[PDB]
């Protein structure tokens, strides 16, 4: 399963038999060493290749295996945040912002509705104001104070008001340089509440 | 006497037997419990059901169709493994109906024990349903209607019957959208009732309305290492031959020399066989070759140096979907280039689904094969998507084989009821009372409809009564608000095959349940 | 119309409850791991394996949990990766408590059919409005690149 | 709640259990440090005996249940 | 007294934490019996978890054989002792009845049990091998009773002479 | 150490001797006061306790918790038995009497871990302990008038700033008139036989009443 | 007469005793009332409220809630 | 209980209580047509309210303030 | 939620309930049986009953009046 990624990486065109063996089916590259990682093991890397395909590889190392694994999760999300960004290139401040305006925007749509449905999207943005109480708990700072402050932040237009963990309080995070991908809320979103019109529309249960 | 009430006992350990009244009180407790579970997932309002399996590797499935819920249940009443069976059978010659006979056939148990309560002896009530049978499906057939002749009202009639099949499953939420996606994926069989040319391809990830139907063709298949990932107006030769360390089928030949050097002559051989069977295939001048078996690495750096694409282990059903939608002609032999069809289609690219990567057929040539790309939250959301797109697609395949339609929204079984009833009140005997117990289980199905919405059930059932005896024969319920309306008008239409289907399955199995006056179980494994 | 239909069954109303108790309880599971103050999760399955993690889906999908709300809240987990990559923890928790205010619209008397329309219609002006919050990019910028991966690594 | 088949410890409880058992692996080998420090015997479950003073033998020939105690073994 | 489509329903995935937890102790029984099944009436008619997960480990090419007794037995131990001095690459080892908690009937006519395992089958059963081979034989009698069915496999150092990968390199 | 045929105590014996027994009590003293470390202040929750027979009891009280409690380890009983004779003495202070012993012990573990004599240790709390009860004498408030006002004033502080933690500081002032009201009364011992105190179901706290 | 474990329902329990022994009336009232408050003040902990403080903000609306009854009763023959 | 839609037909008798002053307008259990319950002549002793609200107060604050359980 | 379909229990060993549904069923599948039971012993042509005791003294009670039926029953 590497032939496709040892051919992209150097170019050298996969030999199947001797007669077709020729120097036009090879990979020139400038070094190929084999490293000892500090008694640790043995690597063997191939830097430098004339052409270089349309491919890399980041080599992680950690005191122990647990811390490996987290970092190599990590630097996973950071890829695909970075994907995130190659595709839908828009961008959204943190922080628990738009949690909280979704929340304040939700509410006036719901005071412009009526009957049930109007009872029903309030409670939706009661949910959604969930996400900044969280993330003023967990930090130290009193969540019901810190919430009540971003909603007024964000009713008297500063859209960009989110919970600051450095400076423990609410600021503006743009400067804090905390963003994200829309990519990551707007899927998050659709993908909860199709998730629960799924379990709403349930009302039984059986065993085979 | 009986068996198992004698002085002396006639069976081994473990084996009984129940007599009359027993074994009619366990076939009816069976039917009646099969009815109830089945039931409330009916309708446009009806609700979905959770089966956790209980084995090891304790699936989930949250589903609404009514087949799959009896499928993975265990059942022990014997009558109630044969609703499920009847059920199945229903499933298997119709996608849609399966709840529908199943809570008709309960139904008609129901008042099959009611009128045993009342002092009737079966074979009476057997007759009686007989006769209601045949008046309801004449009434039935009368009452069809068939668009074939007319192009644009047969494709509203499709897209009627598309939106009435998914308005009780899960889809309802992009009902419309669905149902364009359905009747086109039905239309471009051009005639062919293979529902296996309909590749339906899940996808985890995305809204469920990003869902969508290619206008070319998917495979989730690889390409060889050095071979172009992306050729226009493509020629395409699909092949179904070895090419994986091709040997004679000559099972007693051998190599059998006195010198490696000849050894090592027979494996030049060899490959030289093998590039010469790669030579033959390619004079017929193609751009990309499909070959259902493995591909190994000799013919696929042969392929690779003609800058030809070579995809490999595409299955009994990917061949045969790709000689579908391409036109190509699925080969084993390559002496005759001028006999073998080509299939041809404008591009050929790697798109990237998700995370997974596919190859992309674009500007097919017969296009008779459809993959529909299936995107949700969770597995069994998908699950539930491609089960009830299945349903829609079998319906519209049948109602595309017969195009005779009837409408829905209970407006059949209110006529049929009619009919029975008037068949009912013209002879005497308790005949008639079991023609209007047969009756009663036809409109009791539409009664079902209207508590799974909670509305007034009743009044309703009442009303469609009254209108349909007036003369009002297209008189339905109208679902979107609780009332009576015109299903010819509100575009609410079922086909004819899957409701004649449904009720002469449910006639079928209450007749043969209903014959049944004891119960002998062997001893168990 | 006066009285009305009765509920008679009252056990959909029973699986509805469990199922939201579920998905609450799984989201006070995965609440502590949100944000750049969140701490780790310690799993040991049945064998010896251990796994320290942040990551929303890994937690949900190493701990089996045996309900089947719960099962499809680690779907959703693994739906989300996948589409997005991160933001795991955060949609298991809106749908947590998307459920939990379900649980008090149910006990008003309101039909678990009118609550998904009018999710529907709270997803779409959601959406709506988090898209006029958002502002172009591109990807010559590698400032705004830099800023996003840092945010995402600031969790970890 | 949960109905998760295992044992959870959360807040204070788990972070004094990680505590307590990385300071059992200390107090294991803290005899064995500087020039009077003194060696210790492990013996197997066959009578197997080792007298060693290196602290990465003496923590390797030992069972370690702990996950805390596993990473100071593994460090 | 009716109802008889009970459909539990909710209950068995409402409860099942004790549900599995008595699955796992079944099960976990249910390894020992089929161990200990292996031994009585298929060839008597003609602590136990260190004994399973001795028996479930190791590779499947070294024959390991396991000894039952209860307190000759001497004799035959000792030859064991010489073969064990014999054959280092075999792993000798002996366990009570008691402690496995076999039958009545093995105990009391089973008492010398020579069971040999080879990668989790049993390839020798010898049970009672009091009249077949004798009371007080040698080590080298019972040796070659054990080769005669070919089951048992076919220098010395000073004292020990083993110890990153760089071996030795004089290249500038 | 050797089997010894003829053995020296009774077999079954268990000893713990050194810094690490010390070490391990010091960490029982410590788990002892996490039991009723949240039951202290305005703030402070109570603990419900069930014994064998299923009774229940609720209560914030530090020594009650800690007699409900059900303590087996030598030296954690120390902590019980001073809590037992803050109750008998003064009646309050119960929870921080536990507090204070422990954190004592926390602070020191450090340097018994190291091997600082254990006699050092003692001397040092002796003189520390001398010299606080000797401030804590010094800088006391005390009026020396006895106005029937301010002393009675001063009982009602007194009162409400010890009930100022149960569930029944919502009506604190309230039970605090009435305990001053009612002590006053008491003649010349004060003895708490003489204090009826009858427990009635039903009905609100503001509808308990003292009777002359 | 219902045979309960769970302490917190033993207490329910004896709530609505001492309602039947002070009034006679009333003993569903308040178990239903207090099921509401305790369903209420689990929301309030979930957005980080100290119970004490909802304990607190609980007594001062019952004070609220009896003046207004005192204010709004009305007397009979 | 009684088959109406509990949110709506509590939202309509609050709203006419704060419209028009009047504490006597309650759910119309019987469906007498009236919502005032005066004229139905629904009469509840001061007392048993007072109770009520007071003893569910207390027993809530104690159900709030434990924090421990220590069942064997 | 239930009082014993929530995740806590709240009851004692071997104590249960039966909510709405389940609480229907169960009187009005006892009713029905009683009834059938007391039932074709009515009217001129009703026929009589045989009571087995399941004791030591197994009293033979041969009857057609419900209420000695009825009572020499035990009904859960
Ligand atoms: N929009 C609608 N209006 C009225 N009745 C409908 C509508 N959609 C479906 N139905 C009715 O619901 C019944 C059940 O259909 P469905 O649940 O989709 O499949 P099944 O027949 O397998 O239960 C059908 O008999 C149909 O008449
Ligand atoms: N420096 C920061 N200041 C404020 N909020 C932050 C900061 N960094 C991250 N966040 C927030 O923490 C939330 C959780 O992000 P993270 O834990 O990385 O992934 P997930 O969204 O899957 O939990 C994000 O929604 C983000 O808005
Ligand atoms: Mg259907
Ligand atoms: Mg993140
Ligand atoms: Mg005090
Ligand atoms: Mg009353």
């Amino acid at each position: 399963e590497d032939i496709e990624f040892i051919c992209k990486t150097i170019g050298t065109k996969p030999v199947a038999h001797i007669d077709q063996f020729t120097a036009d089916m090879l990979g020139s590259a400038e070094l190929a060493e084999e490293v000892n990682l500090n008694g640790s093991g043995k690597l063997l890397k191939i830097t430098g290749c004339a052409s270089p395909g349309k491919t890399v590889t980041i080599v992680v190392r950690g005191s122990n295996k647990l811390v490996i694994e987290e970092a190599e999760r990590s630097i996973h999300d950071a890829l695909c945040v970075i994907r995130c960004l190659v595709k839908k290139r828009a961008l959204i401040a943190g922080g628990g912002a738009p949690e909280i305006e979704l929340a304040l925007r939700l509410t006036e749509y719901s005071r412009t509705l009526s009957g049930m449905e109007s009872y029903c999207v309030r409670a939706f943005a009661d949910a959604m104001e969930v996400i900044p109480s969280t993330l003023a708990e967990n930090a130290g700072l009193n969540p019901i104070s810190t919430v009540t402050e971003l909603r007024n932040r964000h009713a008297q237009g500063e859209k960009t008001a989110g919970i600051n963990v450095r400076k423990g309080g609410i600021s503006n995070i743009l400067e804090e340089l905390v963003v994200q991908p829309l990519l990551v809320s707007v899927s998050a979103l659709t993908l909860a509440t199709e998730t629960v019109r799924s379990i709403l529309k349930i009302d039984d249960v059986v065993n085979t | 006497a009986s068996l198992s009430l004698a002085p002396v006992n006639i069976f081994k350990a473990g084996a009984d037997e129940e007599r009359a009244e027993t074994a009619r009180l366990t076939s009816f407790i069976g039917a009646i419990a099969i009815g109830d579970l089945v039931k409330s997932t009916l309708g446009p309002k009806g609700m979905d059901k959770i089966l956790l399996s209980s084995g090891r590797d304790a699936s989930l499935m949250v589903t609404n169709d009514g087949a799959t819920i009896l499928k993975n249940i265990g059942v022990d009443n014997p009558a109630a493994k044969v609703l499920v069976d009847m059920s199945r059978v229903q499933d298997d010659e119709v996608g849609d109906g399966t709840t529908s006979v199943t809570v008709l056939a309960a139904e008609l148990l129901r008042e099959a024990e009611s009128l045993i309560a009342k002092k009737i002896h079966p074979q009476t009530i057997i007759a009686g349903w007989r006769e209601a049978t045949k008046a309801a499906r004449e009434a039935l057939l009368s009452s069809a209607v068939d668009h074939g002749s007319d192009e644009v009202k047969f494709r509203q009639d499709l897209m009627n019957i598309a939106g009435t099949t998914l308005s009780s499953k899960l889809l309802t939420h992009h009902k419309d959208h669905f149902t364009k996606l359905a009747v086109e994926a039905v239309l471009r069989l051009k005639g062919s009732g293979n529902l296996e040319a309909i590749h339906i391809i899940k996808k985890l990830g995305g809204s469920l309305a990003d869902s969508y139907l290619d206008e070319g063709f998917l495979l989730d298949k690889k390409i060889g290492v050095n071979q172009p990932k992306r050729i226009e107006n493509a020629k395409i030769l699909i092949a179904n031959t070895g090419m994986d360390t091709d040997k004679i089928k000559i099972f007693g030949s051998r190599v059998r020399v006195d010198s490696t050097a000849k050894v090592a002559e027979i494996e030049h051989a060899e490959k030289e066989k093998m590039k010469e069977k790669v030579e033959r295939i390619l004079k017929h001048g193609i751009n990309c070759f499909i070959n259902r078996q493995l591909i190994y690495n000799y013919p696929e750096q042969l392929f690779g140096a003609a800058g030809v694409m070579a995809i490999e282990h595409a299955d009994f059903a990917g061949v045969e979907r790709l000689a579908l939608v391409t036109g190509g002609e699925i080969a084993s032999t390559f002496d005759h280039p001028e006999l073998v069809k080509l299939g041809s289609c404008k591009l050929i690219e790697e798109v990237m689904i998700g995370e997974d990567k596919l190859i992309h057929f674009s500007g097919v040539a017969l296009g008779e094969a459809c993959t529909i790309v299936l995107r949700g939250a969770t597995q069994q959301i998908l699950d539930e998507a491609e089960r009830s797109l299945h349903d829609a697609l079998c319906v519209l395949a049948q109602t595309v084989k017969d195009s005779r339609t009837v409408y829905g929204g209970g407006c059949s079984e209110m006529l049929m009821a009619h009919a029975v009833t008037q068949l009912a009140n013209r002879t005497p005997g308790k005949e008639a009372v079991a023609m209007e117990s047969y009756a009663k289980a036809l409109r009791m199905l539409p009664t079902i409809i209207a508590d799974n919405a909670g509305y007034d059930s009743a009044d309703l059932v009442a009303q469609l009564r009254a209108a349909h005896s007036e003369g009002n024969t297209t008189a339905g319920l109208d679902m979107r608000e609780g009332t009576i309306g015109d299903m010819a008008i509100l575009g609410i239409t079922e086909s004819f095959q899957v409701k004649r289907q449904v009720l002469l399955s449910a006639a079928e199995a209450a007749e043969v349940i209903l014959r049944v006056d004891n119960i002998i179980k062997a001893a168990p494994r | 119309r006066g009285k009305g239909a009765y509920q008679d069954r009252d056990k959909p109303a029973q699986i509805r409850f469990s199922n939201i108790s579920a998905a609450k309880a799984v989201a006070d599971a995965i609440r502590t791991s949100l944000g750049p103050k969140g701490m780790d999760k310690m799993i040991q399955d049945g064998k010896g394996d251990v796994t320290i993690t942040n990551d929303g889906a890994t937690i949900l999908k190493q701990m089996q949990v045996l309900h089947p709300a719960a099962r499809m809240l680690v779907e959703l987990s693994k739906a989300q990766d996948i589409e997005a990559g991160d933001g795991t923890t955060s949609v298991v928790i809106i749908a947590g408590s998307l459920l939990d205010s379900c649980t008090k619209l149910l006990q008003k008397g309101i039909h678990p059919t009118i609550i998904s329309e009018s999710f529907q219609k709270a997803l779409e002006k959601g959406i709506e409005i988090l898209t006029d919050m958002s502002r172009p990019v591109e990807l010559s910028d590698r400032e705004t690149l830099l800023n996003s991966a840092t945010t995402s690594l600031n969790s970890k | 709640p949960l109905s998760v088949f295992g044992d959870r410890s959360t807040g204070e409880t788990i972070r004094s259990q990680n505590v307590m058992a990385a300071a059992s692996i200390a107090n294991i080998v803290k005899s064995s440090l500087g020039p009077v420090g003194l060696d210790k015997m492990l013996v197997d479950d066959i009578g197997d005996v080792t007298i060693t003073n290196d602290g990465a033998t003496i923590l390797k020939l030992l069972e370690v249940e702990h996950p805390a105690a596993k990473v100071l073994c593994e460090l | 007294l009716a109802g008889e489509g009970i459909s539990v329903n909710t209950g068995p995935k409402g409860v099942i934490n004790d549900w599995r937890r008595f699955k796992q102790l079944e099960t976990e029984q249910r390894e020992e019996q089929c161990r200990e099944m292996e031994r009585l009436i298929k060839k008597l008619s003609m602590s136990g978890e260190g004994f399973l997960d001795m028996i479930d480990k190791e590779q499947k090419s070294i024959v390991i054989m396991v000894h039952i007794y209860e307190d000759g037995t001497e004799a035959m131990n000792g030859c064991m002792i010489c073969l064990a001095a014999e054959y280092p690459a075999v792993k000798f080892c002996k366990v009570k009845s008691s402690v496995i908690g076999a039958s009545s009937q093995f105990t009391r006519n089973a008492l010398p049990a020579l069971l040999i395992y080879k990668g989790g089958e049993l390839i020798g059963n010898f049970v009672r091998v009091t009249d077949q081979l004798g009371d007080d034989f040698f080590a080298v009698d019972l040796e070659a009773f054990l080769q005669e069915f070919g089951l048992l496999p076919e220098v010395l150092t000073s004292v020990r002479n083993s110890a990153s990968e760089d071996s030795d390199l004089e290249i500038d | 150490m050797m089997p010894t045929p003829v053995i020296l105590l009774k077999e079954g014996t268990d000893s713990s001797q050194g810094i690490p027994q010390l070490v391990s009590n010091i960490s029982a003293c410590q788990v002892i006061a996490e039991a009723v470390r949240t039951t202290l202040g305005p703030r402070g929750m109570d603990k419900l306790i069930v014994d064998g027979r299923g009774k229940a009891t609720i209560s914030n009280d530090g020594a009650t918790i800690l007699k409900l409690l059900d303590v087996v380890h030598p030296a954690a009983k120390t902590l019980v038995d001073i809590a037992k004779s803050q109750d008998a003495e003064v009646g309050d202070g119960t929870t921080s009497v536990t507090l204070l012993a422990a954190e004592f012990l926390k602070q020191v573990k450090p340097y018994v871990e190291e091997g600082l004599h254990p006699q050092i240790i003692i001397r040092a709390f002796r003189t520390a302990t001398q010299l606080a009860v000797n401030k804590i004498k010094e800088i006391a408030v005390t009026v020396k008038k006895a106005d029937k006002v301010e002393q009675r004033k001063l009982l009602e502080k007194c009162a409400m700033t010890a009930l100022s933690s149960k569930l029944i500081s919502q009506q604190k002032a309230f039970f605090a008139k009435m305990v001053v009201d009612a002590v006053m009364m008491l003649d010349d011992l004060l003895q708490l036989k003489m204090i009826g105190i009858k427990k009635v179901q039903g009905g609100a706290l503001e509808d308990s009443q003292l009777v002359a | 007469m219902m045979d309960v474990d769970h302490q917190i329902a033993k207490l329910m329990v004896e709530l609505s005793k001492s309602q039947d022994d002070e009034i006679g009336d009333g003993t569903t009232g308040v178990v239903v009332l207090a099921g509401a408050l305790l369903e209420e003040a689990e929301q309030l902990l979930d957005r980080g409220i100290h119970p004490i403080r909802i304990a607190d903000g609980y007594e001062q609306a019952a004070r609220v809630a009896i003046e207004h009854l005192d204010k709004i009763s009305d007397s009979v023959l | 209980n009684s088959g109406m839609n509990p949110i709506q037909t509590m939202t309509e008798v609050r709203a006419r209580q704060v419209k028009e002053m009047n504490p006597a307008l309650g759910i119309d259990c019987l469906h007498k047509g009236t919502n005032d319950m005066k004229q139905q002549h629904v009469i509840e002793t001061l007392i048993g309210k007072k109770q009520q609200i007071s003893l569910a107060t207390q027993m809530v604050r104690m159900i709030l303030k434990i924090d421990d359980i220590r069942k064997p």
